[PDB]
RNA sequence: UCGAGAGGA
DNA sequence: GCTCCTTCTCCTTCCTCTCGA
DNA sequence: CAGGAGAAGGAGC
C-alpha cells in the first residue's frame, strides 16, 4: 500500500472468455519441445521447461524482457500438441453434443421447427423478456407454410424486443437476474435432455449410432441394429479418435450458428463472434512462467514432471508419425500394420492422458499402489489447502502481533496494554508537515530503541531509508532537512513518511480465534505497559471473546493508513459494542471480584 | 452482502430485493432497548429531552403529514377489529408503508404505537399527578424517539443474521432431554 | 518510470484538429511571456526563435 | 466445488460485474456494504 | 530397512500382517520429565483410524 | 533449556570425495572480530554469551579462500554448555567432520508462565 | 502550416494540496510538464495550452455553480477529473518544407537545429554526389555562399530517444 | 487494510485493449532511451505491417531477442492482489481468458 | 475522434438520467455512522497531505483530531454521494446534514 | 514441498 | 411414449514444534 | 468409516 502515489485506473467488470490457438500463437513467445530442463552444468537449457525467455532465473536474466529477476513477471510458453486433444473440463458438453448430433445432414437429430423455437425463446431470455416468452407458445397455425411460420415467430420476437428497447425496459446490453437464469438454466437442461432421446433423425429419417464412454478417454461405438442397418440402406465395439470427432462437431457447429449462438451466450452478444469446436477442443498447452513453477530452495516442481511426461509422449509421436511417413505406402503395407499401427492405438490414449493428469487428474490410468499421486492444477484449487479459500479468502499479513494475554483492571476498557517488544517493533508511516514536526524530529532523534522513535524514513522518490545502522549523529542531522521539500517536478506535491513506532495515540485491532460472531474482534486505544511481554486488556473485553486466562493468545492487528484508525475508533472501537445484535442484551460488565465488592460495599452495614 | 439501501429496502448486492422493510419497522436490535419501557422514558423526562433535542430538529423534518394519515389508520383499525383476516380484507396502507420513517416524523410502527396508546390508556394517573407532564408532550417525545432509533442504511444485516444464529448454535449440549415421543433438536434440525 | 500525477493517465481526442492563422498566433502566445513575469522557463527561451519567424 | 462452477461460467462467457463482497476481495476494489456504499466528493473555489 | 521402519513409523508390508492401519505405529520417547518418560511405556489404544472416524462410541 | 545443534560438513561429498572444507583458520586476511567466540581451531569456547548472529563455528575452506562461519541460529542468548567432537566409524581417513554443541538457556519465572 | 489547435479529453489526478486553487494545480501538476514533449496520442510537440475547461460530476450544474465535485479515490486523497483543453500542437507528418537554424557547418554531417527545437541530423549517404565537404562552409552546385537559414524536408518521426529525430533529404 | 493492503499488494498493469494482466512486458530500447510498457496480443509483428498512404515511427517498439513489434500501447496501472495473477496463470492453463474491463475508457 | 465524443455523450446521458436534482431527494438527512466514519477519515487524509486547515488548532498533532474538531463548524469541503441502487445518485454536502 | 506424531486454546 | 432400479458422482477451526523423504 | 442426494439409460409398463 502506498498514499504518494495513487492508484489512476480502476478495475469494473470481469468476462470469462476462452484461449484458441490462433490467439496463442501470436500470444506466447517460446514454444517447449525439449525434456533437457538442465544440464548435467545446471545451465537452463533453451527449449526447455526452465527456458530462458519464460522469465529470469537466479543468476541469469530473461531472454524475452531483459530485466532481473526482481522485476521480471515471467511470460508463459505454448506446447504445441501433435493431436487437437480433449480438454477435461468441457468434455461431458462435447459427449452430449457429439451423442445428440446427425453425422449426415450435419445438423441435430431433433427436427428445426422445435431447435427455432428454442432459439427465440433463449433470444427472448437474454433482455429479460419473460412477458414474452411464454407468449410465443401461443403461434401456431408442410413444407413451407413451417417457413411462415418460423417468419412470424421472428418478426414476434424482434418487434417485442425492438419494443422493450424502445421504453425503459431494458437497456442496451441486456439485464441478467436470478429470475432469468434459473428460467435460463431450466430450458436449457430441458433442452439437452429432450435431444438425448430422438434417436431417429428428424430430417432424414437416417440413423447415427449410440456412444458409449470406458472412464474418461474410450467411447466405444455400439453396433447398430439390424432394422436400423435396413432402414438406411432403403433411404439410400470401435473405439474412436479425437481428429474424426473434431471434425465431426466442426461440421456440425459451423452450420448451427443459430441455436448455438443463444446457448452459449446468456448475453446479448455484441460483437458476434462464432461458434467453433475449437473452443472444447486442446492444440497448445500453455506452460506458466518461471516464478510460478520455480523449485524449493531441493526438490523441483512436480508441475515439470507431467510437462516432461507430455513432451516425451509428444517426441515420441514426433519420431513416429513423421517418419513413418516418410517411409513408402507400399513397403509399410500388411505386417508392418498389426504392429506399428497396434501403437498409434497407444500412443494417443498417452497424450490425451497425460493432459488428463495434468488438468483433471482423477481421471487417470491406475498402478500399484504407492505414495501420493501428483496433483493437478485442478487439485489446486478446490479445497482448504487450494487457492481461493488459503490465499485469496485467508491471507497471512503483515503488521500483526501476537502474544499471550494478562489481566489489568488499572487500564481502561477501551485500552490495551502494549509490552515494550511491540512498541519497538511495529511502525507506523505518518507524514511530515508543520503540525507534526516536533513529535517526528524528536522521533528521529530517538531514534530505532528509544521510544517514541522512529524505524525508517520514506523518501519522495519512494526510497526505504533505514535508521538501524546510523549512529547519533546520523539521526541528528536527519531531522533537520525533513521540512525543506525538493525542488523536483514530480514531487514537489509529496512529503517524507517516517515510519514512527506505535505509542499512545494509535489503536489497534483485536481478534480473538475462532471468531464465532462479530463481538469477538474490536478495536482498542494504546497504552504502551513498561517491560513486560504479554498484551493485557480489562475485563470487560472478557465475557465477549470467550477468554478465560489460562493461556489464550489474541493477535493485535495494527492497521497502517488514516482510514481504517479512523474506523477502529467509530465503527468497530470498543464503546459502540456494547449490546451485542443476537438479543440487543448486554454482555459486557465487571467480572468475578467486583461481584462480590458490590455486594459488601452496597450494604447497609458499611460505615 | 445483503443489506440495508437509502430506500430502508433489504436488498441484496445487484438489486435483488429480499425484504421492503427491516423486520418489520426499520429498527435497529441494539437501539430498540427502553423503547417498549414507556414506564421508564417517563421518567428520565429531561434528560431524553437534552439528548434528543428536538428543537434543533424542525426544518429538515415534514411533521404532521404521516401524523394526520396515522390516526386514520387507526381509527380504521379498531373500526374493523372483530373479523377474521380473511374477513379483514384491506383498504389503505399501513403507516410505515407509505410514508418513510426516517424523514417523516409520526411514520411509526403499528404495533409500537398501539403499545404506546394502551400505556397512555391505562395510566393516565401516573401522568396527571406525578409531575405535571403532558401525555401529548410524552406521545412526541417517543415519535422521536422511534425514528432515531432507525437501522441505518448501509449496515449490512445479511452477516449479522447469520452470525446470530451459527453462534448460539455453539452453547446446544448435545445431551438431549427428550423422553417423556421425540423430534429432531439442535444443530440436526437447525442443518435439517 | 513515471506515476500516476505527472503526466495524465488517458488521453483521447474530442475534434478533428484544425490550423490558426499567423496573425491569430500572438492572441496568446504572446501575452504568455507578458504575463508570466527549464521546463517553463527553457520552454518560451525556445519559443522565442519558433513561434516569431510564421 | 469449483470447476464445474466454472464449467458453467465459461460455457455462458459470463460477465460479472463485481458486485458480491467475495469477487470485491478477489479483485480488491472496495466493497459494497458498510463503508462503500457511496462516494465522497470535494467542493473548490473558483 | 527395519531402522527405516523404526525411524518413520511407514510399515512397508507384503502382506498388511492382519491389521488395519498403514502409519504410525513408533512414538518418540520424549524426556521432559519422568512422568511423560514413564507414561509412554504404559500408553495403549485402539487405533489411528478410529480417530477419524465421527461414531463416538 | 539445553538445545543441541549437530554441525558437519560431510552434505556435499559422496565416493571417497576429498575434503573441501576443513575446520578451523586459513593463511588470508579475516576480520580479526572473531576470536572472541571462537577458538583458533574454529570452535567456540566453553560458557560464552552469544546473541543472535554471532558465530558459532568456523571453517575454512580449501576452494574460494574462505573462512566461511557458522552463524547461531535463533535469538534466545544461550551459553556454550559443550563442544563434542565425534569421529568416523570408518577408518578415519578422513579429519573431523561432526561437532555436536549443545546451548544452555535461562528460564527465569515471567509474566506469562503457565504454573 | 504547422501550428494546429486540437482539443484533447484528458483525464488528470489533483492533488489535496490544491483543493483550493485546481486550476493552477492541474496548471503545474500535468500540462506544464507536457511542454515541448511528444506524446503517443497525438503525435505531436505541445507549444502552448489554453482553455482548461474541468468537467464536473454534477450532472445537473452548470458553468457558474462552480461547486465543481471532484471524485476522491476509496484508497488515497487525490481526485480524478475529466478536462477538456485545447494545445497548440506543432507537428509535422511527410516532407514539410520549413526553414531552419545552423550553428557550425561541418564535413561529414551538418547539422540542423530546427528553430531551437529539436534535431535534423543528415547521414552520410544521404548526402548526394555533388555536395562534398570542403575544409566549415559547403560549396553546392551553385558556387556562392546562401543565407545561414535553410529550407528541409522531413522524413520520418523517431520518438524512442531522448528527443524526437526527424530526418530530411534534399533532392 | 487486512486481505489487500498488506499481503499481497502489486500494482499491476493491464493492456486496456484486450484487457489481460499476464502480457504487457517492458520494451527493451536502444541507448539514450527510455523503456515502456507494451502489450503482446495486440501488437503485431514488423515484418507484417508493411502489409498495404505511410505508416509514422510511433506504434514500433523493440524486444529483449531483437524481434520488433508494433502496436500494443494502451496499457495503464491498476492495483491487484498478486494472487489474482496467479489465477490467471493457473487458469491459462485451462484454456480459460479472462477480461478485465476497465474504465477510464 | 467521432465515435469518443459520440461515446462520451452516450456516458454522460446515461449518468445524467441517473442523478436526482434538490427537489426530489428522499433520504434522510441523518448521517449514518458510516458517513461520519468515512468523512473524518477523508478530511484526515486531506489534512494529512497539506490542506488549508480552516480551524485554529490548539497544539494537535492527531489529524484525525483535527478533523473532529473541523466538523464542530461544519468547516469540511466534502459531498456524500449516496448510492441508491440503481446509481440513481444524490448529493448531500456535509454543511446540509444532521450531524449525528 | 508432502505425510506421521506431540501439544496449546 | 413412459417410467424405476441400479449406477455416477458428488462433497466438510486457529496456533507451535519435530522427524523424514 | 459417512450420507444422503441429483442425473442418466435401459428393463419393464
Ligand atoms: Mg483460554
Ligand atoms: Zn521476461
Ligand atoms: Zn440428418
Ligand atoms: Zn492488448
Amino acid at each position: 500500500m502506498d498514499i504518494s502515489k495513487p492508484v489512476g485506473s480502476e478495475i469494473t467488470s470481469v468476462d470469462f472468455g476462452i484461449l484458441t490457438a490462433k490467439e496463442i500463437r501470436n500470444l506466447s513467445a517460446k514454444q517447449i519441445t525439449n525434456p533437457t530442463v538442465l544440464d548435467n552444468l545446471g545451465h537452463p537449457v533453451s527449449g526447455g521447461l526452465y527456458d530462458l525467455a519464460l522469465g529470469a532465473f537466479l543468476r541469469n536474466l530473461c531472454s524475452t524482457c531483459g530485466l532481473d529477476e526482481k522485476f521480471c513477471p515471467g511470460h508463459q510458453g505454448h506446447i504445441e500438441l501433435p493431436v487437437p486433444c480433449y480438454n477435461p473440463l468441457f468434455f461431458n458438453q462435447l459427449y452430449i453434443y457429439l451423442r445428440a448430433s446427425c453425422l449426415f445432414c450435419h445438423h441435430f437429430r431433433l427436427k428445426s421447427v422445435e431447435v427455432h423455437r428454442y432459439a427465440c425463446k433463449l433470444r427472448l431470455l437474454q433482455y429479460g423478456l419473460i412477458d414474452e416468452s411464454y407468449k410465443l407458445d401461443e403461434i401456431t397455425l408442410s413444407s413451407t407454410l413451417l417457413n411462415e411460420l418460423k417468419s412470424k415467430r421472428s418478426e414476434y420476437v424482434d418487434m417485442a424486443i425492438a419494443k422493450a428497447l424502445s421504453d425503459g425496459r431494458t437497456t442496451e446490453r441486456g439485464s441478467f437476474t436470478a429470475t432469468v437464469n434459473d428460467e435460463r438454466k431450466k430450458l436449457v437442461h430441458e433442452f439437452h435432455k429432450k435431444l438425448l432421446s430422438r434417436g431417429k433423425c428428424d430430417n432424414c429419417g437416417m440413423f447415427s449410432p449410440k456412444f458409449r464412454k470406458d472412464g474418461f478417454t474410450k467411447i466405444f461405438e455400439t453396433a447398430l441394429n439390424e432394422k436400423q442397418i435396413t432402414n438406411n440402406r432403403v433411404k439410400g465395439s470401435t473405439y474412436i479418435l479425437s481428429t474424426e470427432v473434431k471434425n465431426i462437431l466442426d461440421t456440425v457447429f459451423r452450420k448451427e450458428q443459430c441455436v448455438l449462438q443463444y446457448v452459449f451466450h446468456s448475453r446479448p452478444n455484441l460483437s458476434r463472434k462464432l461458434v467453433k469446436a475449437d473452443s472444447f477442443f486442446m492444440d497448445v498447452l500453455v506452460v506458466p512462467p518461471t516464478r510460478f513453477r520455480l523449485p524449493s530452495k531441493v526438490h523441483e516442481n512436480s508441475q515439470n514432471q507431467l510437462l516432461s511426461k507430455v513432451l516425451t509422449t509428444s517426441l515420441l509421436i514426433r519420431d513416429l508419425n513423421d517418419d513413418l511417413s516418410k517411409l513408402q505406402k507400399d513397403k509399410v503395407s500388411l505386417e508392418d500394420r498389426r504392429v506399428i499401427f497396434s501403437r498409434l492405438m497407444n500412443a494417443f490414449v498417452t497424450i490425451q492422458n497425460d493432459v488428463n493428469a495434468f488438468i483433471d487428474s482423477t481421471k487417470a490410468q491406475g498402478r500399484t499402489s504407492g505414495k501420493v499421486p501428483i496433483p493437478g492444477v485442478k487439485q489446486a484449487l478446490e479445497k482448504k489447502e487450494g487457492l481461493f479459500r488459503k490465499h485469496m479468502m485467508g491471507k497471512r499479513v503483515n503488521y500483526a502481533a501476537r502474544s499471550v494475554i494478562s489481566p489489568d483492571p488499572n487500564i481502561e476498557t477501551n485500552e490495551i496494554g502494549v509490552p515494550p517488544v511491540f512498541a519497538v517493533k511495529l511502525t507506523y508511516p505518518e507524514p511530515v508537515t508543520a503540525y507534526n514536526i516536533a513529535e517526528l524530529r524528536q522521533a528521529v532523534i530517538n531514534g530505532p530503541d528509544k521510544w517514541p522513535g522512529a524505524t525508517q524514513i520514506q523518501n519522495e522518490d519512494g526510497s526505504l531509508v533505514s535508521l538501524i545502522g546510523m549512529s547519533v549523529e546520523q539521526r541528528k542531522a536527519l531531522a533537520n532537512q525533513l521540512l525543506t521539500p525538493s525542488s523536483n517536478v514530480s514531487t514537489h506535491t509529496l512529503n517524507k513518511k517516517v515510519y514512527r513506532h506505535i505509542k499512545n495515540r494509535d489503536v489497534v485491532l483485536m481478534n480473538r480465534q475462532p471468531t464465532l460472531h462479530k463481538a469477538s474482534m474490536m478495536g482498542h486505544k494504546v497504552r504502551v505497559l513498561p517491560n513486560e511481554k504479554t498484551l493485557r486488556l480489562h475485563y470487560a473485553n472478557t465475557g465477549a471473546y470467550n477468554a478465560d486466562f489460562d493461556g489464550d493468545e489474541m493477535n493485535m492487528h495494527f492497521p497502517q493508513n488514516e482510514n481504517a484508525r479512523a474506523e477502529a475508533l467509530n465503527l468497530a472501537n470498543t464503546d459502540s459494542q456494547y449490546l451485542t445484535p443476537t438479543s440487543g442484551s448486554p454482555v459486557r460488565g465487571l467480572i468475578q471480584d467486583h461481584i462480590s465488592a458490590g455486594v459488601w460495599l452496597t450494604s447497609k452495614d458499611s460505615f | 452482502g445483503v443489506h440495508v439501501s437509502y430506500d430502508n429496502s433489504i436488498r441484496d448486492a445487484d438489486g435483488t430485493l429480499v425484504q421492503f422493510m427491516y423486520g418489520g419497522d426499520a429498527i435497529d436490535i441494539t437501539k430498540e432497548s427502553h423503547m417498549t419501557q414507556f414506564e421508564f422514558c417517563l421518567d428520565n423526562y429531561y434528560a431524553l429531552l437534552k439528548k434528543y433535542n428536538p428543537s434543533a430538529l424542525i426544518e429538515h423534518l415534514d411533521v404532521e403529514s404521516a401524523l394526520k394519515y396515522s390516526k386514520k389508520t387507526l381509527k380504521y383499525r379498531k373500526k374493523h377489529s372483530k373479523e377474521p383476516h380473511y374477513k379483514q380484507s384491506v383498504k389503505y396502507d399501513p403507516v410505515l408503508a407509505k410514508y418513510n420513517p426516517a424523514k417523516y416524523l409520526g411514520s411509526v410502527s403499528e404495533n409500537f404505537q398501539d403499545k404506546l396508546e394502551s400505556f397512555l390508556d391505562k395510566n393516565s394517573k401516573l401522568f396527571k399527578s406525578s409531575d405535571g407532564v403532558n401525555e401529548k408532550k410524552f406521545r412526541a417525545l417517543m415519535q422521536l424517539k422511534y425514528m432515531r432509533s432507525l437501522i441505518n442504511p448501509g449496515e449490512a444485516v445479511g452477516i449479522i443474521a447469520s452470525q446470530s444464529v451459527g453462534e448460539p448454535s455453539t452453547q446446544m449440549t448435545l445431551n438431549t432431554f427428550h423422553f417423556a415421543a421425540n423430534v429432531t433438536l439442535g444443530i440436526p434440525r437447525l442443518r435439517e | 518510470t513515471a506515476t500516476t500525477l505527472n503526466t495524465p493517465v488517458v488521453i483521447h481526442a474530442t475534434q478533428l484538429p484544425q490550423h490558426v492563422s499567423t496573425d491569430e498566433v500572438l492572441q496568446f502566445l504572446e501575452s504568455f511571456i507578458d504575463e508570466k513575469e527549464t521546463n517553463l522557463s527553457s520552454s518560451i527561451s525556445q519559443l522565442k526563435r519558433i513561434q516569431r519567424d510564421f | 466445488t469449483t470447476c464445474q462452477f466454472l464449467t458453467k461460467a465459461v460455457l455462458d462467457n459470463e460477465r460479472e460485474q463485481l458486485d458480491s463482497p467475495s469477487a470485491r476481495i478477489v479483485v480488491g476494489k472496495l466493497n459494497n456494504v458498510g463503508t462503500g456504499s457511496f462516494d465522497v466528493l470535494a467542493k473548490v473555489p473558483n | 530397512k527395519m531402522q527405516y521402519f523404526l525411524s518413520t513409523g511407514n510399515l512397508v508390508s507384503q502382506s498388511g500382517l492382519d491389521l488395519q492401519q498403514v502409519s504410525g505405529y513408533t512414538v518418540v520417547a520424549e524426556k521432559i520429565n519422568f512422568y511423560r518418560f514413564i507414561s509412554h511405556f504404559r500408553m495403549v489404544h485402539r487405533g489411528s483410524f478410529f480417530a477419524q472416524l465421527k461414531t463416538t462410541t | 533449556m539445553y538445545k543441541t545443534e549437530k554441525v558437519d560438513l560431510a552434505l556435499n561429498r559422496n565416493r571417497g570425495d576429498p575434503i573441501t572444507q576443513h575446520f578451523g583458520f586459513g593463511n588470508d586476511e579475516w576480520p580479526k572480530e572473531w576470536l572472541e567466540k571462537l577458538d583458533e581451531d574454529g570452535l567456540p569456547y566453553i560458557g560464552t554469551y552469544v546473541e543472535e548472529g554471532d558465530p558459532i563455528c568456523a571453517y575454512f575452506d580449501d576452494t574460494l579462500n574462505k573462512t566461511k562461519i557458522k552463524t547461531y541460529h535463533s535469538s534466545e542468548p544461550a551459553y556454550i554448555e559443550e563442544v563434542n567432537l565425534i569421529g568416523d566409524e570408518s577408518n578415519k581417513f578422513q579429519e573431523l567432520q561432526t561437532v555436536s554443541i549443545k546451548y544452555r538457556i535461562r528460564r527465569t519465572p515471567q509474566i506469562g508462565d503457565k504454573f | 502550416n504547422c501550428i494546429v489547435r486540437v482539443p484533447i479529453a484528458l483525464y488528470v489526478s489533483l492533488a489535496p494540496m490544491y483543493l483550493e486553487n485546481p486550476l493552477q494545480g492541474v496548471m503545474k501538476q500535468h500540462l506544464n510538464p507536457l511542454v515541448m514533449k511528444y506524446n503517443n496520442k497525438v503525435g505531436g510537440v505541445v507549444l502552448g495550452y489554453e482553455g482548461l475547461k474541468i468537467l464536473d460530476a454534477d450532472p445537473l450544474s452548470k458553468e457558474d455553480t462552480s461547486e465543481k465535485l471532484i471524485k476522491i479515490t476509496p484508497d488515497t486523497p487525490f481526485g480524478f477529473t475529466w478536462c477538456h483543453v485545447n494545445l497548440y500542437v506543432w507537428q509535422p507528418q511527410v516532407g514539410d518544407v520549413l526553414e531552419g537554424y545552423i550553428f557550425i557547418q561541418s564535413a561529414s554531417h551538418i547539422g540542423l537545429l530546427i528553430h531551437d527545437a529539436f534535431n535534423a541530423s543528415i547521414k552520410k549517404n544521404n548526402i548526394p554526389v555533388d555536395w562534398t565537404f570542403v575544409h566549415g562552409h559547403w560549396v553546392d552546385s551553385n558556387g556562392e555562399p546562401i543565407d545561414g537559414k535553410l529550407r528541409f524536408t522531413v522524413r520520418n518521426v523517431h520518438t524512442t530517444g531522448r528527443v524526437v529525430s526527424v530526418d530530411g533529404t534534399l533532392i | 487494510d487486512r486481505l489487500l493492503n498488506s499481503s499481497d499488494y502489486t500494482q499491476a498493469s493491464v493492456c486496456r485493449e484486450c484487457g489481460s494482466i499476464l502480457t504487457t512486458q517492458q520494451s527493451v530500447p536502444r541507448i539514450g532511451s527510455i523503456s515502456t510498457v507494451c502489450c503482446r496480443r495486440c501488437s503485431m509483428r514488423f515484418e507484417d505491417a508493411k502489409k498495404l498512404i505511410f505508416i509514422d515511427d510511433s506504434q514500433i517498439w523493440e524486444d529483449g531477442q531483437g524481434n520488433k513489434f508494433v502496436g500494443g500501447n494502451e496499457t495503464t496501472t491498476v492495483a491487484i492482489p498478486f494472487v489474482l495473477k496467479y489465477l490467471d496463470s493457473e487458469l491459462s492453463a485451462m484454456g480459460i481468458r479472462l477480461r478485465y474491463n476497465v474504465e477510464p475508457k | 475522434p467521432e465515435d469518443f465524443q459520440q461515446h462520451e455523450q452516450i456516458r454522460r446521458k446515461t449518468l445524467k438520467e441517473k442523478a436526482i436534482p434538490k427537489d426530489q431527494r428522499a433520504t434522510t438527512p441523518y448521517m449514518t455512522k458510516y458517513e461520519r466514519a468515512r468523512i473524518l477519515g477523508t478530511r484526515a487524509l486531506q489534512i494529512s497531505m497539506n490542506a488549508p486547515v480552516f480551524v485554529d488548532l490548539e497544539g494537535e498533532t492527531d489529524p484525525l483530531r483535527i478533523a473532529m474538531k473541523e466538523l464542530a463548524e461544519k468547516k469540511i469541503p466534502l459531498v456524500i454521494r449516496r448510492y441508491l441502487p440503481d446509481g440513481s445518485f444524490e448529493d448531500w454536502s456535509v454543511e446540509e446534514l444532521i450531524v449525528d
